[PDB]
């Protein structure tokens, strides 16, 4: 158990630095973000059954809930973005600096 | 910290039951009412005193009264007995509802006789 | 003694399929006001081994604007997610025995989805592209409507398992409890194996093979292999939950023999739905499902959830 | 049949990695499905099997979708997969070197105690009620229904008020 | 728009930092910062111009990345002593990850970048609703961990907040990145006396709350976006220069103005701790941002910019202004100096 | 006529009867005569393992009785 | 009233979908509301015995609990023995 | 800041599951019932720098028993010494901890 | 580990099967064979150009549901709860707010694949 | 007919529960004599054969609370073979 | 207060709107050749679609 949940701490950093760095793609920003998601389910999920806290086993579920959520939203937003331009790149969008 | 103490296995000791759990779920109902009085000592003791290694002589008092329990359906009727748990060990969850009837001759047996 | 009951899961399973070949050519033909095969076996039942080592003896033709990993992955994906799901039927008897048997069967039937998304998004072609996009549509429509029907149904019942389901259906059906439950369910596994009406994925008059038209012989077989043993499963499953074969605890060979009866049926009533109807366009299903059937399901789900509360006919736990 | 959940983790680590290391987003979308099948696996290994089998659904459901829309707007005429720039593979490996290094490292410095290469797999499952009903996974998850309305509601209100926030967001 | 979905949205606004404010669970408190950020989004793009899109998905990602960085601390505390509240002998690591992660909610130097941007390209109301309700929930949060802080994080991220914010502020002659500029050195501020005293941030977040509110509905009145803009104001509505002085004054911590309590009472305080350094170079960086705000006053009250000919269409035309909103807290936020003691709690 | 579908619907339906029925008789085979015993809870668990110590012959289906007692 | 008998029949004869769906809605609102068996699925419930009860101190001054479980007090189960 | 509406108004939205030892679902418990039981009747009522200061002791058997870094530590001991005796020649097995032991009930 | 051990038989069955497909026929490979298909045409554009999808709303709309459809997975342990009342309530309503974001969805014509 | 099939597999998962009720103290009585019987042969084989390095006490605890704390999977399978510990970790769960 | 780093900006528009115009959606160009089964053996239907 300290093995893994140092693996999945680990995982996180990694989406982190994937969600930090962009490489030209929302999509792969978002697609980093539910990597972070998914890493913090897993660990919300081994915590509780192995503390054996049936009362926080929701926990995971409206993490679940809220993070599909704000999935949503970003995919409408990226959505709007291809829209605006058709190329959906990060750089593309930058006019608001002046 | 402190050392802890455990019992040895000279006081570890005891007369196992060495039955399987298809005959104890066909004896369960008659075991539960014979010596209830017992087994809710043991869980009374094991409930207020949460070490095991107070409780001790409680369940050696009910392997006891397990032991003469299953001495008693073994002395007096036997085969019906045998029946009944072996078609309860069949199947794969042994559901009472499946073998009622040998579950009505071994209750048959155990009212006409003790 | 397991890897016997692999076998003698595995390979009745692969021959069911095959026949199922034979028995659809056979069924629309006759349906067709002609005959189905006849020559190559004696009654016809060598044609699909011979289609079979056609198709093994074919070249496989990697094609050039092609990502090869996905293009290979894909069909093997699909043929072991068919099998997968073909692991935990009772019959009574489960090979493997799941507590949560209907998840695990919604989780393989999403991937066998995405078995057939990278074939077609692999196959670097317009016709693929399109067939992968109707099968996205076609995937959202009825995973939502299964999900809610499964919801409804096994709150009739109690866990998820089924045994459990068996155990139900020992003194009636489910179909006399929830018929409209039943013929929404029908309707969603057409759609999850992609037959006709609504096939979509593999539309022949719209676009030319859909996601199967850059892969010639050999992992096509993959893919075919993996659509009928898919059939033959949703038909299976269709008649555990709701067509209650009789269980005896003394001879399950009585059960064996009334799920193998109920199954052909319903297996013979997906060939008789594709020699009726015409195809739907995947617009028309998407709005017949999401106006039609999750409303009236979402309806029947409230109405499955008061239903034991207000006749005090909780299910068990186990 | 010890290592198997650190085995499990290690997989897990290099989807993310791949993730995070940024395909073309059908590529993502895999190493995504991928890591939800194998965490869905290690919470399986740990335990109950409901939310390993939710967030696998879910998963399933999320890329599916992302799918639909890498193909629609999120593409381009060559998407690079992982080989187009020998730096990625060459990061790739680098990291792995890495992981093995830092584990190899905290093997060595066994004074905390957070990996063990002797003691692995033997503090998986800490304590278990051997004899007990309705223990499992799910049951709390059901107890959101009676004891945790207050995390059935947001999670509801969440669920309505987002569809309003995409309706009004691709309103155009 | 439509008046169903107005509701919901404003309501769901509205429900977000309640919740994480009302709620003493920690994923209770994410799910209403989750709400806020879902909620306010919407809100954000409403025009469909390139501009809103941008700033849109700024905030989007922004907030998302700092929400995930939340929820691993709470996870990870979880892990660490099975409850849902950092209760006092969580891990350090955790702590500052959580004040790193609501410092880019917040919007404070050096995760500062985006809050002008945001604030650019977005309508005045919106951006009166962003930097005035949306800063309180993750302020909430750092109350409710009150001790138990990092001092030496805590004051960096003060000091560089402040300094950013002056230099910002001093460049920018849009109307929006000035007030955002303003927000992020008044943050600044608000998280240097965090760790000290919560009533003084409290403090400091009402008067600035009060101070921006009717700046923001005075450029909302005439739709003023540039410094030009709001400096043709005397031919438009002269009424307000004097009001729109005194707040920007007050905004800029001239004594005997409302504003200069909060820098006063939170230099009293950091006096009391021992933190004189710091003061003083948040002071001298006020007063920098008070130089801005007073270029802001020459632009559009001591002097009379040109002004042009359909401003005589414009005062031939009636207006509308809201009544017990803009004087109330105009007047509240510039001659509430000599009931200090009844501020202060 | 029609009847000629009836080859390939009989090979179906043997390649249907054969997985349950042999699924049933490994079960037997492999637990001596008597079902699979499902465990879907740790209670149930518990007694296999139980039995399966019982036994002696580190096999839970070998069902003990009462001539192991006196 | 006959505009809303005349729009009920339209849309039974038209729309014979969303009639369905919010007659099984109310219908499955109300039907816990009058129904006699609604407290008896709480009840059942309450008697399933998922644990073991923990048998309590005999201190001579509680007479309603029993002292064995063939005895006639305590909770018995014969409404749904005849249920 | 934290406003405490749910202490004036006397609901419980979330407060049942704050912790462990805290209203588990059928009759359960979450292995450390009994230490975190321990710590928190100890630190209220005190809460703040007095529980951190004179209730470590309980805090410390708590987190103890929640992440068993001293017992990971005590069994790695034992096993590498037990592994270095089996190299050494000087230790020989049991036959219950290696291979056929006498199962018992 | 039997399951596990069933998985791996299936995808070594069909990995054997592809093996045998690749292997056993005779292989002949040239330019115009292996070129794209395009119905007896070269192809104009490269077939990776943006698609352009138009159910994109009731694809956000899926999502949603789904998590829906997670919340109300749990209901056949939650109706063998000791309440039952709270959790009869908590249904209906999460039924109801469901199907009023679906009919609300259905009137503004969000699921009507806008061209 | 549902409703009346249910209510019967209520009243007979009563008796069930009640038959587990019935054998509960016998199989606790019997799990807590194993329990002690694995700690005391562990402290046994760690006691007087395994353990000779100077600064080390045999049955020291880990808790400064002196009263009983239950043993971990890990920490009473831990001296057992590799194969019986995996058997404890994965029995239940790979048993299907 | 403009310098070599920052003189090629501009002032944001007053209405928050400015000229983007692309017009290159590219909407894809598929052929119903004369091997389609829809097609009646022989045409080519050039198709410009939008999805
Ligand atoms: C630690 C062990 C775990 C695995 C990591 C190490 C090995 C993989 C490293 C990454 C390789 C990426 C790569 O080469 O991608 C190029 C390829 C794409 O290349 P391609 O197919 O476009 O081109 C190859 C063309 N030829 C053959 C003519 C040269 O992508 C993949 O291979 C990804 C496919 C999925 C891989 C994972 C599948 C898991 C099961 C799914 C069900
Ligand atoms: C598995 C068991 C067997 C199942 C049936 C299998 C055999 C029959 C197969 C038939 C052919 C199926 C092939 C595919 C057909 C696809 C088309 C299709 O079906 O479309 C669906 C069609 C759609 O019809 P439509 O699309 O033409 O509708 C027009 C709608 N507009 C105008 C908006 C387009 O029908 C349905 O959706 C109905 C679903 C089932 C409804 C069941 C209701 C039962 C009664 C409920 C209670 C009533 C009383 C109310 C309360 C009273 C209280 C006292
Ligand atoms: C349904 C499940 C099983 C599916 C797989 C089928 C199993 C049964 C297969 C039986 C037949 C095995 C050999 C098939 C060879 C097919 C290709 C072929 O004839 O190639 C000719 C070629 C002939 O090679 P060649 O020397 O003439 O040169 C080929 C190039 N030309 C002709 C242009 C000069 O290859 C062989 O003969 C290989 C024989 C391999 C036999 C393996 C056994
Ligand atoms: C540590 C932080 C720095 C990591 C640098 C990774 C390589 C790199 O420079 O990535 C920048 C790149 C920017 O995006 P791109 O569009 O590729 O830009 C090309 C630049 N001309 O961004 C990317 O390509 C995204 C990279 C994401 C990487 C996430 C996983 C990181 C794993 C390694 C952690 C650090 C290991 C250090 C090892 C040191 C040596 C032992
Ligand atoms: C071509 C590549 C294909 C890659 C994808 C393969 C897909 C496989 C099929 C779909 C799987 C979907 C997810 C299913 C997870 C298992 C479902 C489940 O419920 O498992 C739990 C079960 C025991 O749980 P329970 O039923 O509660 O029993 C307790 C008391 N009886 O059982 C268990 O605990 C067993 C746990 C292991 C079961 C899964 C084993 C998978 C093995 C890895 C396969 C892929 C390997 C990588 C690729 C190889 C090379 C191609
Ligand atoms: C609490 C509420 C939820 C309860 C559960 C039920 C869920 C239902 C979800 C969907 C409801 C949507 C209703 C509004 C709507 O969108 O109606 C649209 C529909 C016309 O749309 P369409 O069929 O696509 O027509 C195309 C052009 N003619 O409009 C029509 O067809 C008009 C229908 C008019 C009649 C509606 C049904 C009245 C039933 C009264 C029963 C009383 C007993």
């Amino acid at each position: 158990m300290p093995s893994t949940f140092f693996n999945l701490t680990m995982a996180f950093s990694l989406s982190l630095l994937g969600t930090l760095m962009f490489r030209s793609h929302l999509m792969s920003t978002l697609l980093c973000l539910e990597g972070m998601v998914l890493s913090l389910f897993i660990m919300t999920s081994v915590t509780s059954l192995n503390s054996n806290s049936m009362s926080s086993m929701p926990i995971p579920i409206t993490i679940l809930v809220f993070a599909a959520c704000e999935a949503a939203v970003g995919l409408a937003l990226l959505v709007k973005v291809s829209n605006t331009y058709g190329t959906d790149y990060v750089q593309n969008l930058n006019l608001l600096q002046c | 910290p402190g050392i802890v103490e455990l019992p040895t296995l000279e006081e570890l000791k005891v007369e196992e039951v060495k039955v399987s759990s298809a005959v104890l779920k066909a004896a369960a109902h008659h075991y539960g009412a014979q010596c209830d009085k017992t087994n809710k000592e043991f869980m009374l003791c094991r409930w207020e005193e949460k070490d095991p290694r107070r409780c001790l002589k409680e369940g050696k008092l009910v392997n006891g009264c397990a032991l003469n329990f299953f001495r008693q359906i073994k002395s007096h009727c036997a085969e019906p007995f045998t029946e009944y748990w072996t078609c309860l060990d069949y199947s794969n969850m042994q559901l009472f509802r499946h073998c009622r009837q040998q579950q009505a001759k071994f209750d048959q047996c155990v009212l006409d006789k003790l | 003694m397991f890897f016997i009951n692999i076998l003698t899961l595995l390979v009745p399973i692969l021959i069911a399929m095959a026949f199922l070949t034979l028995v659809e050519r056979k069924i629309l033909g006759y349906m067709q006001l002609r005959k189905g095969p006849n020559i190559v076996g004696p009654y016809g039942i060598l044609q699909p081994f011979a289609d079979a080592m056609k198709l093994f003896m074919k070249e496989p033709m990697r094609p050039l604007t092609t990502s090869m990993s996905l293009f290979i992955i894909a069909p093997t994906l699909s043929l072991t997610l068919a099998l997968s799901l073909w692991v935990p039927l009772p019959m009574p008897h489960p090979l493997i025995n799941l507590n949560l048997g209907i998840l695990f069967i919604l989780a393989t039937s999403s991937l066998s989805v995405y078995s057939i998304l990278w074939s077609g998004w692999a196959s670097n072609s317009k016709y693929s592209l399109f067939g992968a996009l109707r099968a996205v549509a076609q995937t959202i429509s009825y995973e939502v409507t299964m999900a809610i029907i499964l919801l409804s149904v096994l709150l009739m019942n109690g866990s998820y398992s089924l045994q459990t389901l068996i155990t139900t259906q020992e003194h009636m059906w489910l179909l006399l409890p929830a018929w409209p439950m039943a013929m929404m369910w029908f309707i969603s596994t057409l759609a999850e194996t992609n037959r006709a009406p609504f096939d979509l994925t593999e539309g022949e008059s719209e676009l030319v093979s859909g996601f199967n038209v850059e892969y010639a012989a050999g992992p096509f077989a993959l893919f075919f292999m993996a659509e009928y043993t898919n059939i033959i499963l949703m038909n299976a499953l269709t008649t555990i939950i709701f067509l209650g074969p009789l269980y005896y605890i003394n001879l399950p060979e009585l059960y064996s023999t009334n799920f193998m009866m109920e199954a052909l049926l319903l297996s013979s009533t997906f060939l008789w739905i594709r020699a009726s109807y015409p195809r739907f366009r995947y617009d028309q299903l998407m709005h017949l499902l999401w106006k039609n059937f999750l409303p009236l399901t979402l309806a029947l789900c409230m109405w499955h959830i008061s239903l034991p509360i207000f006749t005090a006919g909780v299910p068990p736990y186990m | 049949m010890n290592n198997y959940i650190f085995v499990l983790s290690s997989l897990f680590l290099v989807g993310c990695l791949g993730l995070a290391l940024k395909p073309s987003p059908i590529y993502g979308g895999l190493g995504l499905i991928v890591s939800g099948f194998v965490g869905c696996l290690m919470v399986l290994g740990f335990g109950g099997s409901f939310l390993g089998l939710m967030v696998f659904l879910i998963y399933l459901g999320g890329m599916l979708v992302v799918f639909g829309y890498t193909t629609a707007m999120a593409t381009e005429e060559y998407p690079e997969t992982w080989g187009s720039n020998w730096l990625i593979l060459g990061f790739l490996v680098l990291g792995v070197i890495m992981e093995v290094f830092l584990i190899c490292v905290l093997n060595y410095y066994d004074e905390v105690g957070v990996i063990n290469l002797d003691g692995l797999g033997d503090w998986l499952m800490y304590e278990v009620d051997d004899v007990g009903v309705m223990l499992e996974g799910g049951i709390g998850v059901a107890a959101m229904y009676s004891c945790a309305t207050w995390m059935m509601v947001v999670a509801g209100w969440s669920l309505f008020a987002g569809i309003f926030i995409i309706i009004e967001i691709t309103r155009d | 728009m439509n008046p169903i979905t107005l509701a919901i949205i404003y309501f769901t606004i509205f429900l977000g930092p309640v919740i994480t404010m009302s709620s003493t669970n920690l994923m209770l408190m994410w799910v209403g910062l989750e709400f806020s950020l879902l909620a306010i989004i919407p809100m954000l793009i409403n025009k469909k111009n390139p501009r809103s899109t941008e700033a849109a998905t700024k905030y989007f990602v922004t907030q998302a990345t700092a929400s995930m960085i939340i929820l691993l601390a709470i996870v990870l505390n979880y892990k660490q002593l099975g409850t849902w509240m950092f209760q006092q002998q969580t891990n350090g690591l955790i702590l500052n990850m959580t004040l790193m992660a609501l410092s880019m909610k917040l919007g404070l130097a050096p995760f500062h970048f985006w809050l002008p941007e945001v604030t650019q390209g977005i309508p005045l109301h919106m951006g009166l609703i962003l930097l005035t309700w949306q800063k309180i929930a993750p302020l909430s949060i750092l109350i409710q961990i009150y001790p138990l802080l990092n001092s030496t994080i805590i004051l960096m991220l003060a000091i560089t907040s402040i300094f950013m914010g002056a230099w910002g502020g001093l460049n920018q002659t849009q109307m929006r990145k000035i007030m955002a500029y303003s927000s992020i050195a008044h943050m600044g501020w608000m998280l240097a006396i965090l760790p000290y005293n919560p009533s003084l941030t409290l403090l400091n977040l009402m008067i600035y709350i009060i101070l921006t509110a009717p700046m923001f509905m005075a450029l909302m009145l005439n739709n003023s976006m540039t410094i030009n803009s709001i400096s043709l104001l005397w031919n438009k509505t002269p009424a307000m220069l004097t009001m729109i002085s005194l707040m920007l004054l007050s905004l800029g911590g001239l004594p005997p103005l409302t504003g200069f309590l909060p820098k006063w009472i939170i230099i009293t305080e950091l006096m009391k701790n021992n933190c004189l350094i710091m003061a003083t170079l948040m002071a001298m960086m006020a007063l920098l941002n008070l130089f801005f705000y007073t270029r802001l006053i020459y632009s559009t009250s001591l002097t009379m910019f040109p002004t042009n000919n359909n401003s005589k269409m414009m005062t031939h035309q009636t207006k509308t202004k809201p009544n017990l909103m803009f004087s109330t807290l105009a007047i509240m936020s510039t001659m509430t100096l000599p009931l200090a003691p009844q501020l202060i709690t | 006529m029609w009847f000629e579908i009836l080859p390939g619907l009989a090979i179906m339906g043997v390649c249907l009867v054969i997985p349950g029925v042999s699924t049933a008789y490994i079960h037997k085979f492999t637990n001596g005569g008597k079902e699979k015993r499902v465990a879907r809870v740790q209670y149930q668990w518990y007694l296999m393992e139980r039995d399966r110590r019982i036994s002696g012959v580190n096999r839970y289906y070998v069902s003990k009785g009462l001539e192991n007692i006196d | 009233a006959g505009r809303i008998s005349a729009f009920l029949k339209n849309a039974w004869a038209k729309e014979p979908v969303l009639v369905v769906s919010f007659s099984v809605w109310g219908l499955a609102i109300i039907m816990p509301m009058i129904s006699p068996y609604t407290k008896y699925a709480s009840m059942i419930n309450k008697a399933t015995p998922y644990n073991y009860p923990v048998p309590v101190r005999d201190d001579g001054n509680m007479p309603d609990v029993p002292s064995h479980p063939q005895d006639p007090l305590g909770p018995s189960l014969d409404w749904l023995k005849n249920l | 800041p934290f406003l405490d509406i749910q202490k004036k108004l006397g609901i419980s939205l979330d407060r049942h599951f704050m912790f462990l030892s805290a209203e588990q679902p059928y009759k359960n418990a979450a292995r450390c019932h009994a230490f975190e039981k321990e710590w928190i009747e100890c630190a209220h009522g005190i809460g703040g720098t007095r529980a951190k200061k004179e209730c470590k002791i309980e805090f410390d058997d708590f987190e103890e028993c929640l992440l068993r870094y001293k017992t990971m530590r005590r069994m790695h001991d034992i096993k590498k010494q037990r592994e270095k005796l089996m190299k050494e020649g000087k230790y020989t097995p049991p036959p219950h901890h290696s291979g056929r032991e006498e199962p018992r009930p | 580990m039997n399951l596990y051990t069933v998985i791996f038989i299936n995808i070594l069955l069909s990995l054997t099967l592809i093996l045998v497909a690749f292997w056993l026929p005779q292989m002949n490979l040239y330019s115009e064979k292996a070129n794209p298909y395009e119905c007896g045409f070269d192809p104009t554009s490269s077939a990776r150009l943006p698609f352009s999808m138009k159910f994109f709303l009731v694809a956000i709309t899926f999502l949603l549901f789904d998590l829906e459809i997670a919340l109300l997975l749990p209901l056949p342990w939650a109706i063998q709860t000791i309440k039952t009342s709270t959790m009869m309530i908590m249904a209906f309503i999460l039924v109801t707010i469901l199907s009023l974001g679906l009919a609300y969805e259905w009137t503004q014509k969000g699921l009507e694949w806008t061209e | 007919r549902m409703m009346r099939w249910n209510q019967e597999r209520r009243r007979l998962l009563i008796e069930d529960l009640e038959a587990r009720i019935a054998l509960m103290p016998l199989f606790q009585a019997e799990k807590d004599r194993r329990t002690l019987q694995i700690l005391r042969e562990n402290l046994e084989e760690e006691a007087i054969i395994m353990k000779d390095v100077p600064n080390w006490k045999v049955g020291e605890s880990v808790f400064h609370t002196t009263r009983w704390v239950p043993p971990l999977i890990g920490e009473m399978y831990g001296l057992r073979t590799k194969e019986e510990m995996s058997n404890a970790n994965f029995g239940f769960t790979w048993y299907t | 207060y403009p310098s070599k780093e920052t003189a090629h900006w501009k002032p944001p528009p007053w209405n928050d709107v400015d000229i983007l115009k692309e017009k290159a959606v590219t909407n894809m160009t598929l052929n119903f050749g004369p091997q389609h089964p829809a097609a009646h053996g022989v045409l080519r239907l050039v198709l410009e679609l939008s999805g």
